[PDB]
């Protein structure tokens, strides 16, 4: 019995739907870095007695990853990394998902890869993969009117579907007021794409959808309410966490 | 029900993107809604039968677990797979697929099967062992033995009666007399309308139509106050059966010997009367007249 | 069926291509949809087989696979292989590539690899059993049981005519009948079609029409040079009767035992085949296709 | 016949035990041998039958036939309806008495898990290493061997036929008379004619046998037995060429030595009496035609 059986660790890196461990033969992720904890970026106006901040910002932050890649042959392991790279080095944006937090989506990109020596024939460095975004998003849910599930931290929706019942849409919780005059009355469907443009029953209309007052900006919180008798709206969003 | 949606493929190397988790305690709920998926487009496994396929730890062999998906539209590559018995057995962090197999005269012609996701069982109350009179058990264990014990204890209590009641009738050719007289007997103190007699007197000249209900812990009428009966509002209603008699605004009700009740003869502001001792009660009913007066028959 | 779309380079390492994986119950449905590819232009492998070829593991020395690819089009260089049991047969990373050969008869013309490509086998809920590589016992107690049949087969056959002398001694008087069969054989090896027989191969997927005649001294064959022999332009022309049989683009002449003529083959570059022993010549004549081979027949 | 030796508690729960696997369709009886327990002892169960009992897959009730009460060891032999379901079986031993005709429980072992395996894949497993040209050599050398045999067989079933059999003197003559008669009819060999031709080239000659053509009936015109000739035989034949010379070679049975008959085409024929033996040439016409004398 002789079985050559790809290993996968712990908390292994999965590129692009793909784990590298499983690409690359003799790969193998040892650690990664910066998920467990987040910082945050301030502004402060300091004065005569302490000091206000003025405003709070997130920072993109960058995974730091390291790995073990070994092969007998000096030749076959220039070729393995030869692979590595070329699938690394990517253009736009890839999901990470890691062997230890299979819920959670991250969504990065390939950045800088730390010093690599030229001898052994078993190499042991890291890479940083910086991610554009710093919150980790889980599975898409599709919820009618209303938000009640614990969120964490504030979300962004995805897609907002609208079905009017009334002469005009205001969508409205509170904070952030919608508002389209002139919409399609008598039940008609209006999709609120947020990552993207806007839609009307069937066809795409970006430009007159939404009046000069209207949000695209909106963030869903842990009781947040759009219930109306003037719309049925489907929102579709991401748990995101940090 | 609950569903877990799932957009599996065949082409793209997941190997352990997808997680599906479960808990011990779900017989019939927790469904697994998957898309099946083939470089990209949806994947039609018409003629071909999918499978639920677990590779379970440490339960290992040919045909580590295999159930038929039911519920499936192979036109659109989607199916709808509700986790079973021998699903939710296995619990830890475990590996599943969907297969689909397509076979002739038993043998096999062709097979295709999804990436690997993972199917994970969180354990429950009922799969958890505890310590219970000095012995470690799980619920599925004892469960079996109480209701057995039930079970046997009610056929074994059937027979009991059955086996005794032919000694006395069976082997004696008078004593099947005995017991067919105690027999007919309590019918006829529960069924046959004799021996209790109650009057009613009323307002009409005619005779009024008079229908006898019985009730235990009725509302206001439990030992211990309000709400502290095991029935709240009444228990059990027994329609009593009555023959009817009536003289000059008086009605006699004759009623079985079990409904004999002797207690406080209440009076409500309409054709309704009440007879209560303690938690029972004895309902009087009457339509189309007024009841004045009514009392336990005694001449 | 699941299709797994590659592209295979001859002269650059096949390490840029996605992760190949396949389940290890699959049957015949995990297909490799395979692009050839030399120095960069897809290679025409037409006239040559496509072969999967499974290296074993190194350890054991197990595992290795010479499988027939069955779909295939050689004109823009693409192959679909479906995956085998022997290679689907370990569970992990696979050291694969694919052969093209142009065989005759055994020996092997031209042959042409791909470079060597991995791939990955997940595992399944069933595990295939396999036994272990026999090929040479299974040849050797072949070829003894053929002996063993050549031995006892003597023994019975002399012991079946010793046993049978006496009525065989006396089976005919002097060589009346003898004599007689004799002349028949004379008739059956020069007009019965039942000796020589000779393969022509052909381009036709058809059944063309072979006509065979024939002659000595024809121009060129002639022992003394040209002009030399006692008939210029060649001796008398038999018509040699044949009994055609036909195969997939080959074709079966037999002829009588008299015109067994074993010289050099010469192929003229149409539908004309000639046989030359000094000055004897035998044609061969074939109607509506062109001949590609002529060889004796040899089983 | 496949064993299985484990040992069951009626106090602790039974889930540590080894791992016992029982294949789905199995030719060999499978048995499992278990010895009983009450706190980690071996019990008693004189008087008492032990009964396997499967439990519902969302009841059977099986009496076992060997078992030793004194030792408390019992043999269960694997019955159909235990291997029923593919996968994780619960089943347990109970321990019963018959008091009034029906059996009464006492007590009994707590349940524990047993697998149930497929036989899924053929006895006549696929070889570790596979070779397409070594089978082909394979097939190829058996096919040899069966089609040399069997044409052997069919010679050594000949022999023994005629010559063991019924009567050899008698048969081996019977068989020659026919042959000679087959190869004296079918078989071009004896009659041998010369058509002399036009062409420089090599004319195909056609042969046709007929009796009772037109205008060479016995009894004149319209008198034989059907108007316009009989049958019409195609006469097989050997062709030999040589410069404006053809030689058609026949059977025997078809020799006539008559009138040879000339007509203004590639037609030329040979009448005696009734009989009529037709020569038709294509693509070049007859000039003279002769008996070949040898």
């Amino acid at each position: 019995h002789y079985r050559n059986l790809p290993f996968i660790p712990t908390s292994a890196m999965s590129y692009d739907g793909a784990w590298l461990e499983e690409l690359i033969e003799g790969y193998q992720t040892l650690a990664v870095e910066g998920r467990e904890m987040y910082s945050l970026s301030f502004e402060t106006q300091d004065m005569q007695v302490g000091g206000v901040i003025t405003n709070v910002k997130y920072p993109p932050r960058e995974l730091t990853i390291k790995y073990k890649l070994e092969d007998r042959d000096p030749r076959v392991l220039q070729e393995k990394f030869d692979t590595l790279k070329a699938f690394l080095i990517r253009q736009e944006d890839v999901p990470i998902i890691f062997n230890d937090d299979l819920e959670y989506t991250f969504y990065g990109r390939f950045k800088t890869a730390d010093n690599v020596a030229g001898d052994t024939n078993s190499i042991i460095s890291s890479f940083t993969v910086l991610c554009s975004d710093p919150f980790k998003h889980g599975k898409i849910q599709s919820v009618k009117n209303k938000v009640i599930e614990v969120l964490p931290y504030p979300v962004k929706p995805d897609k907002l579907s609208f079905k009017l019942l009334t002469e005009g849409l205001l969508a409205t919780d509170g904070n952030y007021r919608l508002k389209s005059s002139q919409a399609k009355k008598g039940d008609f469907l209006e999709f609120d794409f947020q990552t993207g443009d806007t839609f009307l029953n069937g066809k795409v209309n970006n430009n007159l959808l939404d009046l000069d007052s209207d949000f695209k900006n909106i963030r869903l919180t842990t009781g947040t309410d759009f219930s109306s008798s003037n719309y049925e709206l489907t929102i579709q969003y991401r748990k995101a966490v940090l | 029900m609950t569903e877990h949606f799932i957009t599996l493929s065949t082409t793209e190397p997941n190997n352990n993107i997808g997680i599906v988790k479960l808990r011990h305690a779900d017989v019939n709920s927790q469904a697994i809604v998957a898309q099946i998926v083939e470089n990209g487009q949806p994947k039609n496994f018409e003629g071909l039968q999918p499978f639920f396929c677990l590779m379970a730890q440490e339960a290992t062999g040919q045909g580590v677990s295999e159930e038929s998906v039911v519920s499936f539209d192979a036109k659109n590559g989607t199916l709808k797979y509700v986790a079973s018995d021998n699903a939710l057995q296995f619990v830890g962090r475990n590996e599943a697929y969907f297969s689909f197999r397509k076979q002739e005269g038993g043998r096999w012609i062709e097979q295709f099967s999804t990436r690997t996701f993972h199917y994970i069982v969180e354990k429950s109350i009922y799969s958890q062992p505890f310590k219970d009179s000095n012995y470690w058990w799980t619920f599925k264990e004892l469960y079996r033995i109480f209701n057995k014990y039930i079970e046997d204890g009610k056929k074994s209590w059937e027979q009991f009666v059955e086996a005794n009641r032919e000694i006395l009738e069976s082997i004696d050719p008078g004593g099947v007399l005995l017991a067919k007289v105690i027999d007919i007997e309590k019918i006829v103190n529960e069924k046959v309308p004799a021996g209790f007699k109650f009057v009613l007197e009323h307002d009409s000249e005619y005779q009024p139509e008079v229908k006898v209900t019985s009730y235990k812990n009725a509302i206001g009428t439990e030992t211990d106050g309000f709400d502290s009966g095991p029935v709240f509002g009444g228990g059990t209603i027994y329609n009593v059966p009555v023959s009817l008699s009536y003289d000059r605004q008086k009605v006699y009700v004759e009623m079985p010997k079990s409904y004999t009740l002797a207690g406080d003869i209440i009076l409500i502001d309409d054709g309704t009367l009440l007879v209560i001792k303690e938690t029972q009660v004895l309902c009087f009913k009457m339509s189309d007249a007024k009841i004045t007066k009514g009392y336990v028959f005694v001449a």
